[PDB]
């Protein structure tokens, strides 16, 4: 078997079928962002003379 | 005041009332997700 992605010669067997030189990838990529917040203020005043 | 006698009589009474309430909102959110599929190893990068 020629070189396929590799050295420069493979040696194969009769028990093997087959050997193949395809190139197949698969990816993935599931990114997510939150960010909360919160403020909240309260004042109060009273002066009686 | 008539004869004789004298009478002053003073009153004085002051209010004062304020409030301050202050809240402010503010939030961001984002996603972003993606799929490939691509048919030597180099290609993976
Ligand atoms: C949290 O909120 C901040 C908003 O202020 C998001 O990104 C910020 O982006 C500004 C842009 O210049 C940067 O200066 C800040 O440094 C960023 N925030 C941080 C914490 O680094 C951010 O995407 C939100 N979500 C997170 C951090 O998960």
């Amino acid at each position: 078997v020629f070189s396929g992605d590799g050295k420069d010669f493979y040696r194969l067997s009769g028990n093997v079928l087959s050997y193949t030189f395809q190139v197949k990838i698969n990816n993935d990529f599931n990114y997510e962002f939150y960010n909360s917040t919160w403020s909240y203020v309260k004042h109060t005043s009273t002066e009686h003379t | 005041r008539v004869l004789f006698a004298k009478k002053t009589k003073v009153e004085h009474r002051c209010t004062t009332n304020k409030l301050s309430e202050k809240h402010e909102g503010s939030f961001i959110q984002g996603a972003e997700k993606s799929i490939s599929l691509i048919r030597s190893e180099y290609g993976a990068a």
